[PDB]
């Protein structure tokens, strides 16, 4: 974990599987997300074609998880990853020659590299989540719904968190249902807020909601 | 994590 931790800084989050005068492929995920690269046809093979003029027919994303398999966690991890495919367009009008490849594999590797990160913190949280009072989390289409529950606090609310494939940059929206006490919104965008968007944010939130409410 | 990773057959 801090061996890794380190690791992480220079990413590392694709295997190339093809590199054929027809395509490149490359594997994301455990492999579950495949990209396939598709180069224009040439009279000549690639060795002879200069890479800032080699162009890019098709850039083609693939997921591969098997959906009725797969936990929750990592379900959200692939809807995460492919709602920013889709806000790049696959990269398709700014990715066009095979110059351009590697930056487009840094771009994506990042973002695979938090969600994926997240999927871990989710299946975490999911196994020490009492310690934190963390009695139940609910995944539902980028939603996050934590059950926070102590008769000894006399607590028990819900607070629904907005997640993002941008992830953990960006402030998360939230909103608490409250069941037992009265911890209020301005509550919780407190605890929020002095958590940094950065590694481990959910799990750090999770904490913090755990010493401020839970641990008095 | 394959456990949490399947690949379809
Ligand atoms: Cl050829």
């Amino acid at each position: 974990r801090t061996e890794e931790l380190l690791d992480q800084l220079s990413l590392s989050e694709w295997d190339v599987v093809e590199w054929s005068d027809d395509q490149a492929v490359f594997t994301f995920v455990y492999d579950t997300i495949q990209l396939t690269i598709t180069f224009e046809e040439s009279v000549v093979g690639f060795p002879f074609l200069d890479k800032r003029y080699r162009k890019i027919v098709d850039v083609n994303f693939q997921s591969l998880l098997d959906e009725d398999q797969a936990p929750p966690s990592s379900l959200l991890v692939h809807k995460l990853i492919f709602q920013y495919v889709e806000e790049k367009e696959s990269w398709k009008k700014t990715c066009t020659t095979q110059h351009q490849l590697p930056k487009m594999l840094e771009e994506f590797s990042l973002v695979v590299h938090h969600c994926r990160l997240l999927g871990e913190e989710i299946e975490y949280l999911k196994r020490w989540g009492p310690n934190y009072n963390l009695m139940n989390i609910d995944i539902n289409n980028n939603e996050l719904r934590l059950l926070f529950s102590s008769s000894a606090a006399f607590a028990k609310f819900e607070i629904t968190l907005f997640l993002s494939a941008y992830y953990p940059s960006v402030p998360l929206p939230s909103t608490i249902q409250n069941h037992v006490g009265n911890t209020s919104q301005d509550d919780i965008a407190t605890i929020l807020s002095k958590v940094p968007l950065e590694n481990n944010y959910l799990k750090n939130v999770v904490k913090q909601i755990y010493q401020d409410l839970f641990q008095d | 994590q394959r456990k949490w990773y399947p690949l379809r057959p």
